[PDB]
RNA sequence: CCGGGCACUCUAACGGGACUGCCCGCGAAAGCGGGAGGAAGGAGGGGACGACGUCUGGUCAGCAUGGCCCUUACGGCCUGGGCGACACACGUGCUACAAUGCCCACUACAAAGCGAUGCCACCCGGCAACGGGGAGCUAAUCGCAAAAAGGUGGGCCCAGUUCGGAUUGGGGUCUGCAACCCGACCCCAUGAAGCCGGAAUCGCUAGUAAUCGCGGAUCAGCCAUGCCGCGGUGAAUACG
């Protein structure tokens, strides 16, 4: 996309809750294409959002997204002969991808036995303020603003 | 000791435990469960002396096993290298026997390189 | 079932050991299997350049001919 | 008696008969839920029945040959979105605007001579 | 060793393993297509001249 | 069962409507032209004489099968089709 | 997996049968 | 499966269809944005096709070809060896270091092809490789043939391990005159490294990458993890 704007693909809803952001997390839970295995691990762990802390698997997910989505990020740019990390607002589309991705990583790293077990846990804790993706979101955000010295070094 | 040539594997099952011995893999092991009546399930602490001194009475009697077999295979080298025999001549070299390239790779018979 | 020894050599062999055991049979048959009559002699086997002799014993009966006169010269690297 | 819809999607063949009534579903001589067990893309080509509210206007008989499990599924999606615009040619309204018509030419590509799997190029120096 | 070689493929010798596909207009040993009797480069230049019965250049 | 083999279809599809058209005028009652799935043999070749594995090309052998049946046989049917228009490159087959 | 012959996945990749994968 | 039927599915030939052609927006024109109808729109996806030329690029070892040179040898046959050597060095790759895993049972859903001293249905014997017997096909009607993953539900429980299959010992088969050097396939046992990799680097934009199995060629057999194909599940992202 030197030329064009690089087409943003919509996703399907998910047959189970009809949510285009539930397909977007399951795709990032995916591995080797084996999506049938990618989909259990949600509803395997959605069930773990329901068993433990009896609530709403629909809504604990959708909060855990907004509880890891970073409004300010820093990317390094070259000026003078310097490597200044530039303060910038990470766009909403970048957010979705950013939110979901840390959410898989932080979860995969967890010391729990089954995959979904972690997945649920993380989602729970993200909305609760204390996850692994939630550190990373604050890390980037306060990495920015620590760098507001480079705010007009933004495009 | 405990069982067989003097080895010990509890806290796991009996069959997987019988693997852990020299001269029994996964096949000879489930052929011993056949010939004694033990059922591969039981967790070795969960076996009682009877079916464990039954175990032994068969396995310590049929095959060889610990101490030996190490000496038995080694006398298939003791003779191989004392013989002709090229194959025992690349035991005297520390080199791959079953005809692989040595120009490249070939490490597990030489060890990490120098 | 199947054991292979050329039979131009086992012809001499069962003619040599028979008609007064000598030794020193030169041959180009390392493909043969050293059948148990060869026991105690001296076969001069061809590795390609040289006829390396072998003093045949019991310690190697079911064995072939060409393992016993290796084709390559090693000695070392360095 | 029936309503018929030809379905394909990437080397798949799904022949449907929207024989009216309750809503029970057989493909290749068993319940949709028996054949398509495990699969979560398996709920499905019954979704075109959700664009014209007719979960309770049609049982189904289907024959299917080719591709794979979820590749057969998208065939019946053209096979159920066609068997409804056939019944009521005024029901493509909320079918093509809802995008359940058409047939996706999203085929697996010819492996190229040189590139290890169509495009996955060899590593160089 | 080359021509006296191609002669040697024409005369089956001591065993049945010992035969191979040499070539005809090529004296070529490798990449011998036995259906065509032709040796990958034999094959190709005659495929372009059309001296090969209904052998198309593909495209799909 | 008049199993018509061949390489070229346009020459093969002029004579399988020839023993189609002509036996119908000479008896009964001609099974129309049935086309079997063509059996394809390919040849992928290193274009260059030497090394150049990176560059090759694709050649195929399309030998398309064609069957056709005669329903009510008759005489004059195998004597109208005893002497037949060729072409230089078409394969025949007789059965019943 | 596919290099451990003495199992199911090992024979398949390889194109073989026996005990751990029979016919 | 029989009748029975071509509507299907499929097969394989000839046709149809997209044309910025219709509207809206802007533009001098061409042309861009957006709309409808449309199976597909703006090269719809891929292939094939790659300019005058460049790199004194590559092949005299496919072949031919100017010349130089050898003509009981630089010809030629043959037996045996080497092309597979190993102190090391780099490229392409295979299988991994596990639990989104491995193992075992059972259960589904492809495509492309190839099949006569061939593909071998099916029984019998073998833990098996295989070994007998033996049915059918000139092959859309017999055969390779199993797809695999997946799905079900049980085993494993974080263990250098039911992770991983190297190494070696022994007993075996098949091809073949002949498997010492140097073959694959099988059974038992041995079960090494490796707990994801420094500096560096490669591939790929949609059905692509990833992951999974299947064929074919050459080939007696085979050292294919290679190559040329085929389809199964099926993403990530693109401010610039």
């Amino acid at each position: 996309a030197r030329r064009r704007r690089a087409e943003v693909r919509q996703l399907q809803p998910d047959l189970v809750y009809g949510d285009v952001l539930v397909t977007a997390f399951i795709n990032k839970i995916m591995r080797d294409g084996k999506k049938n295995l990618a989909a259990r691990i949600f509803y395997d762990a959605c069930k773990i959002i329901q068993e433990k802390t009896g609530q709403e698997p629909l809504k604990v997910f959708k909060q855990a997204v907004e509880n890891v989505k970073p409004r300010m990020e820093v990317r390094s740019r070259r000026v003078g002969g310097a490597n200044y990390q530039v303060p910038m607002e990470v766009s909403p589309r970048r957010q979705q991808s950013l939110a979901l991705r840390w959410l898989v990583q932080a979860a995969n790293q967890r010391p729990e036995r089954r995959a979904a077990v972690r997945i649920a846990h993380e989602l729970m804790d993200a909305a609760e303020g204390k996850g692994g993706a939630v550190k990373k979101k604050e890390d980037v955000e306060r990495m920015a603003e620590a760098n507001r010295a480079y705010a007009h070094y933004r495009w | 000791a405990r069982i067989a040539g003097v080895e010990i594997p509890r806290n796991k099952r009996v069959d997987v435990a019988l693997t852990y011995i020299y001269g029994i893999g996964k096949a000879r092991a489930k052929e011993a469960l056949e010939k004694t009546g033990i059922n591969p399930a039981t967790r070795v602490k969960d076996l009682t002396e009877a079916e464990v001194v039954r175990l032994r009475e068969y396995v310590e009697n049929t095959w060889k096993l610990e101490g030996e077999l190490r000496a038995e295979v080694a006398a298939n080298i003791k003779r191989l290298m004392d013989i002709g025999c090229y194959r025992g001549l690349r035991h005297r070299r520390g080199l791959p026997v079953r005809g692989q390239r040595t120009r490249t790779n070939a490490r597990t018979r030489k060890g990490p390189r120098k | 079932k199947g054991v292979f020894v050329d039979d131009h050599l086992l012809e001499k062999v069962l003619e040599l050991n028979a008609k007064g055991e000598k030794r020193l049979i030169k041959t180009w048959s390392r493909r043969s299997t050293i059948v148990p009559e060869m026991v105690g002699h001296t076969i001069a086997v061809y590795n390609g350049k040289q006829h390396v002799p072998v003093y045949i014993t019991e310690n190697m009966v079911g064995h072939k001919l060409g393992e016993f006169a290796p084709t390559r010269t090693y000695r070392g690297h360095g | 008696e029936q309503y018929y819809g030809t379905g394909r999607r990437k080397e798949a063949v799904a022949r449907v008969f929207l024989r009216p009534g309750n809503g029970k579903v057989t493909v290749n001589g068993q319940d949709f839920n028996e054949y398509f067990q495990g699969l979560v893309r398996a709920v499905a080509a019954l979704e075109p029945l959700r664009a014209v509210d007719a979960l309770g206007r049609f049982d189904a008989y289907i024959t299917v040959r080719g591709g794979g499990k979820s590749g057969q599924i998208d065939a019946i999606k053209l096979g159920i979105a066609r068997a409804l615009v056939q019944y009521n040619p005024d029901y493509r309204a909320k079918l093509k605007p809802l995008g359940f018509l058409t047939r996706d030419a999203r085929v697996v590509e010819r492996k190229k001579y040189g590139k290890h799997k169509a495009r996955r190029a060899p590593q160089y120096s | 060793a080359r021509k006296a070689l191609i002669e040697k493929a024409k005369r089956t010798p001591k065993f049945k393993v010992r035969a191979y596909t040499r070539c005809v207009r090529c004296g070529r040993a490798r990449s011998v297509y036995r259906f065509f009797g032709l040796c990958r480069i034999c094959l190709r230049e005659l495929a372009h001249k059309g001296q090969l019965p209904g052998v198309r250049k593909a495209s799909w | 069962r008049i199993k018509l083999r061949g390489f070229d279809h346009k020459t093969l599809d002029a004579s399988a409507q020839k023993i189609v058209e002509a036996a119908r005028r000479s008896g009964a009652q001609v099974s129309g032209p049935i086309p079997l799935p063509t059996r394809v043999r390919r040849f992928t070749v290193i274009r260059g004489p030497f090394k150049h594995k990176d560059s090759r090309e694709h050649f195929e052998l399309r030998t398309h099968n064609r069957l056709v049946d005669i329903l009510n046989p008759n005489r004059k049917t195998i004597e109208q089709l005893m002497t037949l228009d060729l072409p230089t490159g078409v394969e025949i087959e007789i059965k019943t | 997996g596919k290099g451990d012959r003495r199992t199911r996945r090992g024979k398949i990749w390889r194109g073989t049968y026996g005990k751990y994968r029979p016919r």
